């Protein structure tokens, strides 16, 4: 159970029947040729023993060790990715290439994710991860094109054709959702890919591969409001976008009975209605008073303080107001 | 062996918080211990006398003087309380008296018999203070005036409270309440602008105006570099150029021992006569005047002569800029 | 679990160290227990406030014979559980086991020797390597040490603490707002909390240890009156008499390692607080060893 | 807002006393806990704030639904008395915001401000009254920055996996972002992050409040940023003319937080759109 | 500051709050049946305390 | 080149971190399993022949029996362990020596003389002293299996090693000389070892003479009874008054079996001048070492002449050993002096040892008092309670209020001894104020010992004496404001329920335990639960479900976790 023992025998890996073995082999192989090739082959063998599940390898192995492992996987297969087109390539090299592009696009999505900072070798590894991330920033569009081509080329160990397509279009949708912050037009492609993977996951019904169902549901919920092309929350958002403010008032009056909407959401829409009314649109004063009255009534029914805007709106009481 | 006399400000304005959260008196005490650590890094400080004078009343002002060991000096440095007034002039007078009371009983001064640079007791006074106004329980002063009310016997022979081998250095604490962002603090330390600055400059020392702990450490390193054994000589330009700053300087010459050895005195500012009953008062720094005209160094064999190295100064920079070691600039005191 | 904890405690009473998986299941449960505790942990009287043990395990057994067994006697240890005692691993394991098994009958605070660097330098890391071969147990214990509460407060009056006060700390709300889940820094309020000492002096000062500050009577009086405290218990310094009052009985320094370093010859003591804060000191000699 | 010894001593006692003394003056009294009715607190607050609104409004149909404009000078007076009551020292009284590294320099002052806000819930209502007049919340910049730094320090040390274990700190962060958005010190996209604060772990909400600090560093709560729209008589903050006023780099952290927690924050993505 | 309360020698130095406890402590002291306020720098006297203490035997 | 284990994988881990080096050395068994049994001894051992790394290497090579192939090829381990035996560092040296000693078991006598004895040839004749010290430590195991013709060579080489000019070779020879003599033939011992033993006993270095004396008892044991006075006893006489204090301390430490080795008739005539000299030496260490073995030397003498050798020499020296200047000597004597009384006899103990006992019981050193109290049972057995109560009882009453708690602990532990032979009235008027005052002591161990002592007192002097004396004093601790006095009275409940019967327990002890279950300190409350569990089976079963169970449920509904846990434990055990 060490780095030296596994290199000795050519059959003890079957007797072991692992990610720690992955990081140990790739650390020993990268330390400053037959032994390096043997250790790399052993690392690829135990990586294939996990059936190439990118989630476990992504959470266990760090960025540069996993990059080295997939670079070795591409090195033994074929050895530029955009022009390969995955048509005449062997299925093993094709799935390796799309797997590498899946991992690359997954890491460029995941690098944007916030993480807890450590309070107080490691710096060199951080520099290596930064260099790898910058390199894949330089080659993100090529990986996106390769993944799209692999989604289009559903020609054919060997796994189900839809499942690999489902995973690669799920990663494509995650990429487009990550890109959509800068440009809102990319959210259309994100919604298309997310509808595609939702339809594929509903069609196959096989666990096998494995995707986060809750994350997919949240992605679909986000795409249903970012690019709508139901719930009272989305009804309020839709009627805000369309300007049907009377329906917003009616939904808020009905919500005062049920207390389903967030209080802070209603405060935010009241604030943005006041912001819209203070610029122009002099008819919005009536809407602002109505939604402020509904919010004040809900604040009373939940035992909270009367807002300043309500007292501002009864400085001049009227028959209509009362 | 040198004397390190610390004139700690114990006025109540020293109870001012910095951004460090400690008072100016705490910074003063810590500056003293860090100075003593940096001095103990130098292995030539195996014999070194530390003295402590505060701003309190003259019964209580001298906290550690002669024949006080290290333990008493530390135990009294820790126990300082900043509950007084900013009586800087009286405290400076008491510090100079504590430095100079032994001079007439052991005859270092050599009055009327020439000024011997090898007759020295090298001391520096490091006063740690703030930029607050000087107070004498009747108002502010806004100018430093050392009182002459109870003179030590023989004080009229030198006409200035400080002596030949004494230099006053001010470590003026100006740490603000809130930390100030500055990248130019790595440059040279500015001279302070308080009333202690001219009195530091007239004794051949200088005032340090700190504004951060790193500036404080830089000033303490510079102060450790300035603990030397020598006497301060006022150099003046006699004739024309061969006003530029090299004309006048209260520079320091170095007196290296082997006890120092020497043969010739710096001559007095008067001509001695037996008719005069009273010895004339001489300036504490002998005003020498160098001749800018080039001359030739005149040394014969087996000759007792004393060579004193000047400390780096604008005068030495001016002399070394005119690169000519084969010549020399004759020097003399006036009215001798 | 509880039976397993009791078995581990009665095993550790006779200096048998735990296994690696036992250290796993103990430290990762002490992490869960110590997470809920605040930086200023409210200790209720009665409690027996103890000083530095410093890895002297047989002296800790003597301490338990003097003051009583846990959980019968409530204990409050002010850090320094390790580092140049001959059995630091067994000592820290036993006290962590007592913390896990009886969460309300013992409060263990962080000291200045529960940093990664200090245990690396002063022989706790070497003791873990000698007693276990690998080095995972040492970093397991330091990860536990990151979770230890910084201070303790008995009845809102006695402010138990390993080190002393800080120039940057004026209130207990500052201590409660400190991010204690970190390695002990070289400077700052947490370092001053773990490293400072009192002195007979007129204010603040730089400690001779190179970390933390040193403070006089006026600082202790200002901290006590500004926070409604009557006493500041302390343990970071060595006392030949076991306990020593300072600053007109505002700060008491309690050392609980008799014959410190196995050479100092000190005669340590513990402070027993009654039901109504009627304090008592129990000085004790180093235990005989055969 | 929040808030005969010797006789029985001898009766209790080669018969020396066990203890060596007494620590202080015995045990402390068992706290000073009290309870007031929440409803009467609400309506006393309503009486005080209605009186303040009557004082602050400009006297003198302007539509049947309009409201009189709260005077920015009256709310400025409320702002300066708030600042002097809560944080009287005002060593950082300059309105522009310091770097985030200045938060550790003023921990004691900022914790005093946070404790004062926790003890007196009326302070939040007074900030809401101040924020109704747009330029006046600029003069509470010291209070907002101090409360924000206290909340940031709390979310530093929060070891809970979620945010609901700190109820006051959660609602104080939400109310703080809501007041700064209401006073138009924040753009509407960045001013909406308080709605998702309940669904986040402490380090995401800490990063979001740090992004709020970064925006207020780059833009600053300054009264000269507010242009008096004489058509309606209200000062207006136009974030578009400032340049990057819609949170150019500051919305990236918010979008990354939404992306990371998309399984829970998916339905909230409509509140943080670019338009 | 240098009050030096001679409470065992002067009865006027005893506060009323601890008159009974100090009374029974004086009674125990006089019959057959302050200290540990060493000024900090001397409470950790490594060399001084062992010098007054007797020396042990030496090793084999 | 790269996949070769010994050539590549072992070599490349030698440049790693030192902990990785230790791990790679410890994992040598897998590398041995990788190569063939021929390949291992052909490649790895020549590589291994060419400080924790070396310690782990020698430890691995010690248990390298089956990896080389077996007993037929274990002789290949001789060159690498020879290489580590020459290393300057010493724990590596004796680790390699003990590894050689361990692997010597698997050899054959023909293989022993073929390979293992040439190692002794090389190491004894090595130019470095390290090899010679290893050879001196190595001689023990080769002797029993080899023939006599090479046994003589081994003896000659041992003699030559003991005559080395460097001192530490002689030191390592003398330290291992006892193990060598324990197996070497007794006819050849007098021929070879004892003259060279005399020479190394007359060495010019005290360090050599230390180990010379260290092996003297074994030489006297192995040598027969008829020749001790002329072969080993002159050496003991010479070492008795040797100049150094270290060697004399070594002489004093070994009398307790030197006397048994040299036969009692020789002891009673020859050792007692040396023993009396070691009583009265001018220095503390040998005085304390010799005063440790006073009782052991006295009790191992002839029966007819035991009294005279004590009275003539030992006890007169004891008279100033009690009043010795150094308290370490007094504490050394005090642990063994007081057991001399069964040897000495009652009729002469009173006038001699009793003033010595009283002098040692008042010594300022607490170690002396602690050592002298702990052996009171012998004097109580051999003298009687009347004379003990006349002489030692005021003294032990005096130091039962000692500052040091271990002295009081010994006094408490020996109170049942006094209670055995004393009447109830005398014990009441003399020995219960302290017995009750121990319960309010400042030390938990003292209170626990007193609590356990109360059971021994009650079970002898009766339930009526318990109720008359102990029960009111224990009940006084119930209302005491201090918390640990309340836990002390519940521990008294725990130890008194079992010895106060059923009715007395259930009508006195029970109402207090139920009363104090509402105490505001949780440490009292879970102790109430534990005490109700413990005294449950002892008390009257009619009151159990009537009274104990409601208050146990009440304690189970408490706020503290520990109180709930101990209350539910009491409920489950009580059932
Ligand atoms: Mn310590
Ligand atoms: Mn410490």
């Amino acid at each position: 159970t060490c780095w030296f023992e596994f290199l000795l025998e050519e059959s003890l890996l079957e007797k072991h029947l692992p990610v720690q073995l992955i990081v140990q082999f790739l650390e020993q192989a990268s330390k400053p040729n037959k032994r390096n090739r043997i250790l790399k082959l052993l690392a690829l063998k135990v990586a294939a023993h996990l059936k190439w599940d990118l989630d476990i390898l992504e959470k266990s192995l760090s960025v540069p060790v996993l990059n080295m492992l997939l670079n070795e996987l591409l090195c033994i297969s074929k050895v530029k990715h955009v022009d390969m087109d995955l048509a005449t390539l062997p299925p093993t090299t094709a799935m390796a290439v799309l797997l590498y592009n899946r991992w690359a696009i997954r890491t460029i999505v995941q690098s944007s994710f916030p993480v807890k900072q450590a309070k107080p070798q490691m710096q060199q590894e951080k520099e290596l991860t930064e260099n790898i991330l910058k390199v894949l920033k330089e080659q993100a569009a090529d990986s996106i094109l390769v993944l799209e081509a692999a989604l289009k080329l559903n020609k054919d160990l060997k796994v189900k054709t839809e499942e690999m397509q489902c995973q690669v279009c799920y990663d494509l949708g995650a990429a487009y959702f990550q890109q959509g912050s800068t440009n809102s037009a990319v959210y259309e492609n994100a919604r298309e890919k997310f509808f595609r993977t939702k339809e594929l996951i509903a069609e196959i019904g096989s666990l096998s591969c494995t995707i986060d169902e809750k994350r997919l549901a949240g992605y679909c919920q986000a795409c249903d409001v970012l690019v709508p092309s139901l719930t009272p929350y989305s009804q309020v958002h839709i009627c805000l976008r369309s300007g049907n403010y009377q329906e917003v008032i009616q939904i808020f009056i009905e919500d005062n009975l049920t207390l389903s909407l967030p209080v802070q959401f209603r405060q935010s829409v009241l604030r943005e209605l006041f912001k819209k009314a203070q610029q122009g649109n002099e008819a919005l004063d009536e809407i602002c008073f109505k939604v402020c009255a509904c919010n004040t009534v809900r604040d009373i029914l939940e035992g909270r303080t009367i807002s300043v805007q309500f007292n501002q709106l009864f400085l001049r009481p009227n028959k209509e107001k009362i | 062996m040198p004397i390190l006399l610390f004139l700690i400000d114990t006025s109540a304005s020293m109870n001012q918080r910095s951004h460090l959260g400690t008072t100016y008196l705490d910074t003063a005490k810590g500056a003293v211990e860090t100075f003593m650590k940096l001095r103990a890094r130098d292995p030539a400080s195996r014999g070194d006398r530390y003295m402590l004078v505060t701003f309190e009343e003259p019964p209580y002002a001298i906290k550690a003087g002669w024949k006080e060991n290290h333990a008493t000096f530390m135990n009294e440095l820790k126990n300082l309380q900043a509950e007084g007034l900013t009586t800087l002039g009286q405290s400076l007078r008491t510090a100079f008296d504590l430095l100079n009371l032994n001079r007439l009983v052991t005859g270092i001064d050599n009055y009327g018999q020439g000024r011997n640079p090898f007759f020295l007791e090298p001391a520096i006074i490091i006063t740690i203070t703030d930029g607050s106004k000087l107070t004498t329980t009747s108002g502010v002063q806004d100018e430093l005036h050392l009182p002459l009310n109870s003179p030590l016997p023989g004080s009229e022979l030198t006409k200035e409270p400080f002596r030949w081998d004494q230099r006053l250095f001010a470590l003026v604490l100006r740490l603000p309440g809130t930390m100030s962002v500055e990248s130019e603090q790595l440059t040279g330390v500015p001279l302070d602008d308080s009333a202690i600055t001219p009195m530091c400059e007239v004794t051949g020392g200088r005032s340090y105006s700190v504004c951060s702990p790193r500036m404080l450490n830089q000033c303490l390193e510079s102060l450790v570099q300035k603990v030397q054994s020598g006497v301060v000589i006022n150099f003046e330009k006699a004739g024309p150029d061969p006003s530029q700053p090299w004309h006048s300087c209260h520079k320091l010459i170095y007196v290296r021992p082997n006890v120092p050895i020497g043969h010739w005195p710096v001559p007095e500012s008067f001509w001695p006569d037996q008719n005069s009953p009273t010895l004339p008062p001489r300036t504490s720094h002998p005003v020498v005047k160098f001749s800018c005209t080039d001359c030739e160094p005149m040394v014969i064999d087996k000759l007792p002569f004393d060579k004193y190295e000047l400390e780096p100064s604008p005068l030495t920079q001016f002399i070394l800029e005119r690169k000519s070691p084969q010549t020399c600039w004759q020097v003399y005191v006036s009215n001798s | 679990f509880t039976k397993e904890l009791d078995q581990w405690i009665e095993q550790l009473n006779e200096c048998k160290q735990l296994s690696e998986s036992q250290v796993k299941s103990l430290c990762e449960k002490a992490k869960e227990i110590l997470t809920k505790e605040s930086n200023v942990q409210e200790v209720r009287c009665p409690v027996t406030v103890c000083g530095d043990v410093h890895g002297q395990f047989h002296d800790l057994m003597e301490l338990f014979r003097i003051g009583g067994k846990s959980p019968d006697t409530n204990y409050l240890f002010m850090g320094d559980y390790v580092n140049r005692g001959y059995y630091s691993v067994e000592t820290v394991t036993l006290l962590v086991a007592l913390k896990v098994r009886y969460r309300e009958r013992i409060t263990i605070l962080r000291g200045n020797h529960e940093s990664r660097q200090i245990t690396q330098v002063y022989g706790f890391y070497d003791e873990c390597l000698r007693k276990y071969g690998n080095a995972n147990v040492w970093k397991y214990f330091t990860d536990l040490f990151d979770y230890l509460p910084l201070t303790a407060l008995v009845d809102g009056q006695i402010f138990c603490l390993h080190g002393g006060l800080s120039p940057s700390i004026d209130t207990l709300d500052h201590i409660r707002a400190l991010d204690r889940l970190q390695e002990v820094p070289h400077e700052g309020p947490m370092c001053d909390l773990l490293w400072s000492d009192p002195d007979d002096r007129g204010g603040w000062g730089i400690s001779p240890r190179g970390a933390g500050y040193t403070f006089g009577q006026d600082i202790s009086e200002t901290f006590n009156h500004a926070n409604g405290l009557t006493l500041v218990s302390r343990a970071h310094q060595l006392v030949m008499e076991g306990y020593n009052w300072c600053h007109d009985r505002n700060v008491v320094t309690i050392f609980s390692a008799p014959n410190y370093c196995y050479r100092c010859g000190n005669q340590a003591a513990i402070m027993e607080l009654d039901d109504t804060l009627k304090y008592s000191f129990l000085q004790f000699d180093p235990a005989p060893r055969r | 807002g929040q808030v005969a010894s010797l006789l029985d001593t001898n009766r209790r006692h080669i018969w020396s006393v066990f203890h060596a003394g007494v620590i202080g003056r015995g045990l402390k009294p068992p706290k000073f806990v009290q309870s007031r009715n929440q409803q009467e607190v609400i309506y006393n607050t309503q009486s005080l704030l209605s009186l303040l609104v009557h004082c602050c409004s400009a006297p003198g149909c302007g539509e049947c639904w309009g409201a009189p404009i709260l005077s920015p000078e009256a709310a400025k007076a409320v702002a300066v008395t708030l600042v002097e009551s809560v944080c009287p020292d005002a060593a950082g009284a300059e309105l522009a915001w310091p770097p985030e590294e200045h938060a550790r320099a003023t921990v004691e002052r900022d914790l005093r401000i946070g404790r004062r806000f926790r003890e007196q819930p009326l302070l939040f209502e007074l900030l809401k009254l101040v924020a109704a007049a747009p330029p006046a919340l600029c003069y509470c910049s010291v209070l907002l920055r101090g409360l924000l730094a206290a909340l940031l320090g709390h979310w530093e040390a929060s070891r809970h996996p979620d945010t609901t274990h700190s109820p006051w700190h959660l609602e104080a962060s939400c109310t703080l972002v809501a007041v700064m958005a209401e006073g138009s010190l924040l753009p509407p996209a960045l001013g909406n992050m308080h709605e998702v604060f309940s669904q986040l772990a402490p380090f995401e909400v800490r990063l979001l409040l740090l992004s709020v600090w970064g925006f207020l560093r780059e833009h600053g709560p300054l009264p000269q940023k507010f242009i008096f729209q004489s058509e309606r008589g209200r000062f207006i903050r136009d974030f578009s003319r400032e340049g990057g006023g819609e949170g150019g780099p500051h919305l990236a952290v918010l979008h990354s937080v939404l992306h990371r927690n998309i399984d829970r924050l998916g339905l909230f993505s409509g509140r943080f759109q670019a338009p | 500051k240098d009050l030096k309360p001679q409470t065992f020698r002067n009865a006027y130095d005893i506060p009323r709050r601890n008159l009974l406890d100090h009374l029974t402590r004086m009674r125990s002291n006089l019959l057959k049946s302050q200290v540990h306020s060493v000024p900090i720098a001397q409470m950790g006297n490594y060399q001084e305390y062992l010098k007054q203490v007797p020396s042990p035997l030496r090793e084999l | 080149d790269s996949l070769y284990p010994i050539a590549v994988l072992i070599d490349e881990l030698r440049n790693e971190d030192v902990q990785l080096r230790l791990n790679s050395i410890k994992k040598l068994s897998t590398i041995a399993l990788a190569l063939g049994v021929e390949r291992t001894r052909s490649e790895l051992l020549p590589f291994l022949t060419d400080d924790e790394v070396l310690l782990a290497l020698a430890e691995q090579l010690g248990t390298f029996t089956t990896l080389v192939g077996g007993p037929e090829y274990v002789h290949c381990l001789l060159p690498p362990l020879e290489s580590l035996a020459t290393v300057e560092e010493t724990v590596v040296r004796d680790k390699a020596v003990e590894s050689l000693r361990a692997i010597s078991h698997e050899h054959s006598p023909s293989d022993l003389e073929a390979h293992f004895v040439p190692l002794v040839k090389r190491l004894a004749g090595g130019d470095w002293f390290t090899s010679r010290t290893s050879a001196c430590g190595l001689f023990s195991v080769c002797y029993p299996r080899v023939s006599s013709a090479v046994k003589a060579e081994l003896r000659q080489y041992f003699r030559n090693l003991c005559s080395d000019d460097t001192p530490m070779v002689r030191r390592a020879a003398a330290s291992k000389l006892g193990e060598f003599a324990k197996v070497l033939e007794l006819d050849n011992v007098k021929s070879e070892i004892i003259p060279m033993f005399s020479n190394l006993a007359s060495d010019e270095q005290d360090s050599v003479r230390l180990l010379a004396v260290e092996a003297c008892v074994n030489i006297a044991q192995l040598l027969p009874q008829e020749d001790l006075e002329a072969l080993v006893m002159p050496t003991l006489r010479q070492a008795a008054e040797d100049k150094s204090w270290r060697v004399r301390y070594m002489v004093a430490d070994k009398f307790t079996e030197l006397q048994k080795a040299v036969g009692p008739e020789i002891t009673k005539t020859d050792l007692v001048p040396a023993f009396q000299n070691l009583m009265k030496d001018c220095e503390a260490e040998v005085r304390a070492a010799a005063s440790h073995k006073v009782k052991e030397f006295c009790e191992n003498l002839s029966a007819d002449c035991r009294e005279n050798v004590i009275m003539s020499q030992i006890l007169p020296c004891i008279k100033e050993l009690v009043s010795d200047a150094n308290q370490h000597v007094k504490s050394a004597l005090a642990s063994v002096i007081m057991g001399l009384s069964p040897i000495l006899g009652k009729d002469n103990t009173i006038e001699h040892l009793l003033p010595l006992f009283l002098a040692q019981l008042k010594d300022e050193c607490p170690e002396v008092r602690l050592n002298i109290i702990s052996n009171l049972d012998c004097v109580n057995e051999v003298i009687g309670i009347r004379q003990l109560s006349q002489s030692l009882l005021p003294a032990i009453v005096e130091l039962a209020e000692d500052a040091k708690w271990r002295v009081r602990l010994a006094i408490i532990e020996y109170m049942p001894l006094l209670a055995g032979q004393l009447g109830v009235e005398f014990f009441d008027e003399k020995l219960n104020s302290l017995c009750m005052a121990w319960l309010v002591d400042h030390v938990y161990a003292i209170r626990e010992a007193a609590t356990s002592n109360l059971k021994k007192l009650v079970e002898k002097f009766g339930k009526e004496w318990a109720h008359a004396t102990i029960i009111p004093k224990v009940l006084a601790m119930s209302g005491d404001p201090n918390y640990l006095h309340r836990m002390t009275t519940l521990f008294c409940i725990n130890v008194l329920s079992e010895v106060c019967g059923q009715d007395i327990t259930t009508k006195h002890m029970l109402p207090t335990v139920l009363r104090m279950a509402g105490d505001p300190v949780a440490n009292v409350r879970f102790n109430v639960a534990k005490s109700l569990q413990k005294i449950g089976p002892i008390l009257d079963n009619s009151t159990l479900q009537s009274e104990v169970k409601p208050i146990l449920e009440k304690l189970t509904q408490d706020q503290d976790v520990d109180v709930k846990y101990f209350a539910q434990e009491a409920l489950t055990v009580l059932s």
